[PDB]
This record gives structure tokens, C-alpha cells and sequence, in this order.
């Protein structure tokens, strides 16, 4: 008899197969969804440091190529504003170092080298850059661009080693999806990204057909920006329109909701000189008050859910905070297992 | 997966 | 500067003398087409988006968002190969005509080459043909070393995997690439985008030659007729369509009140004379390919139905749901 | 800002053409010819088993 070589193999595939259907289960696919520059990267970078293998010597040098790269962008944005809300540069020198950094190679960064230094050194202090910065509203930037160009000093030396924090903050380009499995001892978590999609949704949206969890985020600082180029879109009214959509679908329905609202940090910071009210004419409690803006923040975008029985579980998050990640996510964990144990 | 991340 | 654009449609309305309808006509219809389930494939665990033949229509492949992508023998019901894929959100999967390799990708933007039968522990990730800024929309070889991709970023890209470099570009879509099929020569393929029209490229010189219009929504498949003059084009709107290259236009639309389900896949019959596809109602549809006839159908889904696949030697039918199924029909 | 399209109507409308009643018949034609080629259209005898 010559036979049953691969027949008799299809019996062990099928052994495989089960075994890993029935880890794959176990396995709690949470999606990070929520507008541009909202928290969800960092979120999934808190993880690896509290739940995952952290960020050790070597893992940090593999972003240091990224540093360099967000401060050309944070600086590149900087620059289109200039000649978008017509402000002009203080000082003529700095005109030069606008062509300079402009014709700058997007990405083709491997060193931070010294003629790169000054250009933006240079300009970082003109009282045009600093005034635009100053008017970040309007147009979109990064909200870290100050963490890094305020300390240009190190990142530019030779020696140099990231740390956490920059970590915590770098632009890391994503190709298209980010996933990241964990776990909490004995339940294996998997958390899902894609932010870096340059597609329309609604033709793989339906890969998502009831995972166990949605994980949705609203920056706070949100409220007030608007993007003149983009038609002065209110930058918060956006968030609304994606969550509302989000909220929407059938493919959600049995997919427990829970909503972050990011970069509170930056909200209470900034809720004492920008108004809530002249941006949202409904606002109706006192002015300079976080927790007044938070909750009311928290009710136009919980409003948008149609149906008493789904509930929403908020959180208010700074992304940037490791203990209050640590802490604000088990709660979550909880709410999960609680909640998809039956 | 990513660029490390991930894992990586 | 634009009604330059409109001149092709004094040409190609110079060219419309006759229908394919008032050809196809006083030719007897197709006889009866009622196939039945031949087989029943089973050992996916979710959904499955994309499945392939071998080109000794006997062996194919599959890609479920289970993670697994699997090698089945069709004739039997054995599977040969399971994949344990980086990324369980796939979104196509290839067989190369020699069988050595077989490529696979999805919303990773990665198309991975899998070096099939080796002395290697089991199966390996060969390549990692990276480039791409969108989703993994479809993808099939060439040879060993080359394979035409397309992807949500609205270009399709021509690779060399021996070096995993980006050969040549293929832009000029506004919406997601969707779909693409080699023509026969592997010559020229046509591909099929959420622009609401396919485009008919030149393989080495880049260029796209014919831009084909005619659908009110997305494409999601497209398909090459086996002489390569003609191709189909499944879409949203509901409706199939042939275009003759040749012709440089629309030759039949296979419309239906009552149907409005999507069209997730198409795939042509050896003669040409049947165009099977597959939709979003669970249900494929056979089509009399010439005269506009719907012969048969393909009931036996439980979810809507993702991909199709037809043999090289034409005698059996493939048809991959979101049910976790597949199904071989004669 | 734009340019670069009202090329691609000149490389498109400057091609080869055919009329479709010659388009039509030729591939009407050619599926003709390989009718009895095709198991699903006409089937092959039962002792087919595949
Ligand atoms: N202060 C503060 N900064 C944040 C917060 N969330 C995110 N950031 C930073 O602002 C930037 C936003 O990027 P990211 O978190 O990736 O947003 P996403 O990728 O669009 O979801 C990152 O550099 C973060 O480090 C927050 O709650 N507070």
C-alpha cells in the first residue's frame, strides 16, 4: 500500500485547530477607535509597561530614529501656519530656516545633525513660531511638540537615550493595523488599533463583528480647536460625528462601550482662559471648572446613544499618566469580566 | 504586531 | 482640458452599432444549470474573506479571520497545510501556478509569501513585501519571484519577491482598490475600486491604457475572461458587467429587480458562457454570460458568501462564506 | 496644482478600437467553440467523480 500521506496528516491539523479555536476564545480583542492624535497609541504603550514587557535599553534606541522624525513634522506644521493665518517672522534670518526645514525629506531622517539643530533651534525662538504655537488651536499639532523642542538639548546630542516619557510620546508612523496581546495573569487581553488606515471604514469595518469590547476616545483640550484649512471643522463636533456613527452599527450591538475621555490634564489647564459656552452656545454651567466641562462633555457624546439598553461605561483618562492608566484600567478589566462572564 | 511597539 | 473626456463617448458610441443583447438572441439559451454540493469544507473557525485553486484544480488555498489559512485537498476533503498568519485579519490569500508558494495579506498592509513544500520545519514566511498604506485588498502571482497586489491605498503594486522591492506602481484611482485579475499572457490586468470603475493597466510599462465606468457604487471583484479581450466586475450596486477591451466599453449589464444584496465575487466558466458570482444574500448566481439569462444558483450558505473559485479544468466550483464554509459545487 | 489627468484622456482616447458587433461575435465565437470543453455548461457523464 502506498496512500494516506497527507490524509492521515489532516487528522493532526484538525487537533491544532481546536486547541487553538479554543485559546483564541479566550482571547479579548478590545478596539481602540476615536479621531486623530485622541490617546489610543499611547494607551496600548501604557500596557506594555504595566501589563507587558516594558521598554528596556534596547527596545528605546529603536525610537530614537522616531524623535528626530516628530520634531520635523511638529516644526513642519508649525511652518504651513505661518503663511495660513498670516502671521510673519519677527526675525529675517529665520525665513532662510523655514526653506531650509521645508524642503526637509518627510522621512529619510537617520541623524539629527547639527545644521538641522539651529534651523529649528532658530526658529523655536521667533516670536512668529512661539505665537503660532501659542494658536496650536486653530490648526492641528501634535500635543507634545513642546515636550520635545523644550528639550532639543538632549535629544540632539550624541549619547543620546529616550526615556519613557518620549516614548510615551513619539509619532510612531503606522503602517495599518496595531495589535497587542497581554495579560492579567489568568485572562489574555488583545487590544486593536487602526488609526493608520488610509481607507474607507465601511469596507472593513465588519471585520470587527462583535469583539468583546469597543474602547472609544474624546480628547478633552478637544473642545476649542477648529482647522481652518479643513473649513473650521470644530475638532469636538468631529469626535461626535465618528462616535455616533461608531455607536451605530449593528455589528456592536452584543460589543460592551466604554469611553475614555482623554487628555483631561490639558482640559483643566486650558478651561480657565478658553471658553466652553462660545464653542458650544448649550453649555450652561460655570465657567473655569473641569469637572463642570468633563461632565458636560461626557453628556453630548453619551446623548448620541439611542437606546436605554446599552450601557456606557466613561472613564476620564490622562494618557500620559502610568498610575492612572494602571488604576483607570482596572476598573475596565472588571467591567469586562464582570460583564462578559455570563 | 510594531516598530519597539507590539511585539513588535 | 476635460471635455477631452468627452470624446472617448462620441468613440465609443461610434463603436455601438449593435448590442451583445441583439447579437445574443436567436442562440438557444443555456440548457439547466442546477449544480449541487459536492463537498463541504470544514475546519475554518471564523469568517472567511478569500480562497484560491491550484493549477492543478485539485489543491486550494483559504483565508479566514480565524488566523488560520488553509491548504485543502478538494477532490478528498484533506487539509495539506494550516498557516498560523502573524495577523488573523486577512484579507486574500494567492496560490502561485507552480505551487511552490502562496502569498496572503490584509488590514497589516503586508503581503506575505509562504514558502510551501520544503525541508523547513513546517511552513515558513518567506517574504515580507512591505509597502503598502491601506488594507490588503487581493493579490495573485505571476511566477516564483513576482506577484501584481492591490490594496485600500488606491494603487496596485507589481513586486519582485526575491528582493521584496516595489517593481512599478500602478496609480490612478480616487477610491479603494478593491479587486484584480491577470489576463491570460499575464500580460496586462485589470483591477476593480470603490471609484465605481476598473482600470485595464500595462503590466511593464505601468501605465493605465482603458478606464471603464458604468457602476453607480463600489467593486469589490473583478474578473478576466478566458480568451483576455473581456472582463466582469461584481459590485455593490448590484449588478454584474461585461466590458470587451477591444470594444473599450460596457457589452451587458447583468441587472434583476427583487435582488439588491451586494456582489462580493465573481468568476467566469472555462467557455465563458457562465459567470458565476457571489453575494451578500448568502446566495451565488449564475449567469447566462451572452444572453443576460440567470440559469442556476449556488444556495447553501448560511452567511453571505466572501469569495469564488473555478477550476483551470472547469469541472468544480468553490464558494467561501462568512459561515466558516466552503463549498464545492458540480 | 492639478495637471497631470487631461494626459491620461489623450493616452486613452488615442488607442485601438472595434466595433461591438464584430467585438460581440468574436467572443460569441470563441465561447461557441469550447462549449463541449466546459463540464459545468454541458455536463460530463457522471463517471466524473471529482
Ligand atoms: N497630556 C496628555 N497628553 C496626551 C494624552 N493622551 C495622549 N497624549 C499625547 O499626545 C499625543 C497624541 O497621540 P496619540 O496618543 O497616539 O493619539 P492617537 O494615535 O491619534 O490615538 C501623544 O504624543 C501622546 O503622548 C493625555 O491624556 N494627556
Amino acid at each position: 500500500a502506498e496512500d494516506k500521506a497527507a490524509v492521515e496528516r489532516s487528522k493532526m491539523i484538525d487537533r491544532n485547530l481546536r486547541e487553538d479555536g479554543e485559546r483564541s476564545r479566550r482571547e479579548l480583542k478590545l478596539l481602540l477607535l476615536g479621531t486623530g492624535e485622541s490617546g489610543k497609541s499611547t494607551f496600548i504603550k501604557q500596557m506594555r509597561i504595566i501589563h507587558g514587557s516594558g521598554y528596556s535599553d534596547e527596545d528605546k534606541r529603536g525610537f530614537t530614529k522616531l524623535v528626530y522624525q516628530n520634531i520635523f513634522t511638529a516644526m513642519q506644521a508649525m511652518i504651513r501656519a505661518m503663511d495660513t493665518l498670516k502671521i510673519p517672522y519677527k526675525y529675517e534670518h529665520n525665513k532662510a530656516h523655514a526653506q531650509l526645514v521645508r524642503e526637509v525629506d518627510v522621512e529619510k531622517v537617520s541623524a539629527f545633525e547639527n545644521p538641522y539643530v539651529d534651523a529649528i533651534k532658530s526658529l523655536w525662538n521667533d516670536p512668529g513660531i512661539q505665537e503660532c504655537y501659542d494658536r496650536r488651536r486653530e490648526y492641528q499639532l501634535s500635543d507634545s511638540t513642546k515636550y520635545y523642542l523644550n528639550d532639543l538639548d538632549r535629544v540632539a546630542d550624541p549619547s543620546y537615550l529616550p526615556t519613557q516619557q518620549d516614548v510615551l510620546r513619539v509619532r510612531v508612523p503606522t503602517t495599518g493595523i496595531i495589535e497587542y496581546p497581554f495579560d492579567l495573569q489568568s485572562v489574555i487581553f488583545r487590544m486593536v488599533d487602526v488609526g493608520g488606515q488610509r481607507s474607507e471604514r465601511r469596507k472593513w469595518i465588519h471585520c470587527f463583528e462583535n469583539v468583546t469590547s469597543i474602547m472609544f476616545l474624546v480628547a478633552l483640550s478637544e473642545y476649542d480647536q477648529v482647522l481652518v484649512e479643513s473649513d473650521n471643522e470644530n475638532r469636538m463636533e468631529e469626535s461626535k460625528a465618528l462616535f455616533r456613527t461608531i455607536i451605530t452599527y449593528p455589528w456592536f450591538q452584543n460589543s460592551s462601550v466604554i469611553l475614555f475621555l482623554n487628555k483631561k490634564d490639558l482640559l483643566e489647564e486650558k478651561i480657565m482662559y478658553s471658553h466652553l459656552v462660545d464653542y458650544f452656545p448649550e453649555y450652561d454651567g460655570p465657567q473655569r471648572d473641569a469637572q463642570a466641562a468633563r461632565e458636560f462633555i461626557l453628556k453630548m457624546f453619551v446623548d448620541l446613544n439611542p437606546d436605554s439598553d446599552k450601557i456606557i461605561y466613561s472613564h476620564f483618562t490622562c494618557a500620559t499618566d502610568t498610575e492612572n492608566i494602571r488604576f483607570v484600567f482596572a476598573a475596565v478589566k472588571d467591567t469586562i469580566l464582570q460583564l462578559n462572564l455570563k | 504586531l510594531l516598530t519597539t511597539x507590539x511585539a513588535a | 482640458a476635460e471635455q477631452l473626456k468627452n470624446q472617448i463617448r462620441d468613440a465609443r458610441k461610434a463603436c455601438a452599432d449593435a448590442t451583445l443583447s441583439q447579437i445574443t438572441n436567436n442562440i438557444d439559451p443555456v440548457g439547466r444549470i442546477q449544480m449541487r454540493t459536492r463537498r463541504t469544507l470544514r475546519g475554518h473557525l471564523a469568517k472567511i474573506y478569500a480562497m484560491h485553486w491550484g493549477t492543478d484544480s485539485r489543491l486550494l488555498v483559504s483565508a479566514s479571520q480565524d488566523g488560520k489559512l488553509i491548504i485543502w485537498d478538494s477532490y478528498t476533503t484533506n487539509k495539506v497545510h494550516a498557516i498560523p498568519l502573524r495577523s488573523s485579519w486577512v484579507m486574500t490569500c494567492a496560490y502561485a501556478p507552480s505551487g511552490n508558494y502562496v502569498a496572503c495579506g490584509g488590514l497589516d498592509n503586508i503581503c506575505s509569501i509562504y514558502n510551501l513544500k520544503t525541508r523547513e520545519g513546517n511552513v515558513r514566511v518567506s517574504r515580507e513585501l512591505a509597502g503598502h498604506t491601506g488594507y490588503l485588498s487581493c493579490c495573485r502571482f505571476l511566477d516564483d519571484n513576482q506577484i501584481v497586489t492591490s490594496s485600500g491605498d488606491t494603487t496596485c503594486a507589481l513586486w519582485d519577491i526575491e528582493t521584496g522591492q516595489q517593481t512599478t506602481t500602478f496609480t490612478g484611482h480616487t477610491g479603494d482598490v478593491m479587486s484584480l485579475s491577470l489576463a491570460p499572457d499575464t500580460r496586462l490586468f485589470v483591477s476593480g475600486a470603490c471609484d465605481a470603475s476598473a482600470k485595464l493597466w500595462d503590466v511593464r510599462e505601468g501605465m493605465c491604457r482603458q478606464t471603464f465606468t458604468g457602476h453607480e457604487s463600489d467593486i469589490n471583484a473583478i474578473c478576466f475572461f478566458p480568451n483576455g479581450n473581456a472582463f466582469a466586475t461584481g459590485s455593490d450596486d448590484a449588478t454584474c458587467r461585461l466590458f470587451d477591451l477591444r470594444a473599450d466599453q460596457e457589452l451587458m449589464t447583468y441587472s434583476h429587480d427583487n435582488i439588491i444584496c451586494g456582489i462580493t465575487s465573481v468568476s467566469f466558466s472555462k467557455s465563458g458562457r457562465l459567470l458565476l458570482a457571489g453575494y451578500d444574500d448568502f446566495n451565488c448566481n449564475v449567469w447566462d454570460a451572452l444572453k443576460a439569462d440567470r440559469a442556476g444558483v449556488l444556495a447553501g450558505h448560511d452567511n453571505r458568501v466572501s469569495c469564488l473559485g473555478v477550476t483551470d479544468d472547469g469541472m468544480a466550483v468553490a464558494t467561501g462564506s462568512w459561515d466558516s464554509f466552503l463549498k464545492i459545487w458540480n | 496644482q492639478a495637471r497631470k489627468l487631461v494626459e491620461q484622456l489623450k493616452m486613452e482616447a488615442n488607442i485601438d478600437r472595434i466595433k461591438v458587433s464584430k467585438a460581440a461575435a468574436d467572443l460569441m465565437a470563441y465561447c461557441e467553440a469550447h462549449a463541449k470543453e466546459d463540464p459545468l455548461l454541458t455536463p460530463v457523464p457522471a463517471s466524473e467523480n471529482p
